[PDB]
């Protein structure tokens, strides 16, 4: 099994958007952003593993052939709005489908593969916070999928 | 300060720990799950931005 | 020896989760929670000892460096699975390896560092133990390890 002509064309198009010179490479730092533009949602650890697999330099680059090879294997399709919703629920104290905007911010920037404040501010910014400083997280579930 | 007491205390500390650990690991997985989707959607927005300005690129 | 780079990262993650404002401290009151969240099982007595050996000032906070010391210290003295099992058998009349779920609850809430009803309930829930059944404590200990 392998990538079809259509997929190859789709991937080249996506990869090319991040190829500043048309030289056939994307910086290693942007590998994740590119897979993400194709619909994937890889963890930071998975990316680092992929990068290490092809002995790339963190301040270095990756090429189309290896990129294609990575996508052929590493590309998955197990996500769903259910898992992102259950992830938020883990922090839903009352179970009524809301969470504290400030607790979300604090957890997201300290636990796990922490986000920067800017990234979280970007996320919260697109949701409506109500009087008790809470957010209807189904808003995130919707926009994240 | 006695056998029944000590035995019970050894059990209680193990349970108390296990409960909190379990909750922690769980919050950790949830955080990572939310974090990958956040990174995923912001990246898609950014790529959309690039697609939009490439067309304008002459 | 001492804590690895990996262990340091693990503990900072959890410590930072409870460090409400990133100022580098957690309240002495929640020292137990953090240690427990990281997998260490200290008694309420030990907690109070650790606190004392750091909170003479009475400020009631603990910084990362001391927290890492407490962790390394406590880590040296860790009970085995058999030691826990043995604790169970004193409450195991006949050496069969089981214990009434009803008896367990009674000891947990009446002796030693009395657990709350909420904590005992949670225990039974999270362990999927029959409220009116027998706990194969040998496995229960394995489950908690």
């Amino acid at each position: 099994d392998q990538l079809t002509e259509e997929q190859i064309a789709e991937f080249k198009e996506a990869f090319s958007l991040f190829d500043k010179d048309g030289d056939g490479t994307i910086t290693t730092k942007e590998l994740g952003t590119v897979m993400r533009s194709l619909g994937q949602n890889p963890t930071e650890a998975e990316l680092q593993d992929m990068i290490n697999e092809v002995d790339a330099d963190g301040n270095g680059t990756i090429d189309f052939p290896e990129f294609l090879t990575m996508m052929a294997r590493k590309m998955k399709d197990t996500d769903s709005e259910e898992e992102i919703r259950e992830a938020f629920r883990v922090f839903d104290k009352d179970g009524n489908g809301y969470i504290s905007a400030a607790e979300l911010r604090h957890v997201m920037t300290n636990l796990g593969e922490k986000l920067t404040d800017e990234e979280v501010d970007e996320m919260i910014r697109e949701a409506d916070i109500d009087g008790d400083g809470q957010v209807n997280y189904e808003e995130f579930v919707q926009m994240m999928t | 300060a006695d056998k029944l007491r000590a035995a019970c205390i050894r059990i209680q500390k193990t349970i108390r720990g296990w409960l909190l650990r379990k909750r922690y690991l769980c919050m950790q997985r949830a955080a990572i799950t939310v974090q990958r989707y956040v990174r995923g959607y912001q990246a898609r927005c950014y790529a959309k931005f690039l697609r939009r300005t490439k067309a304008a690129t002459t």
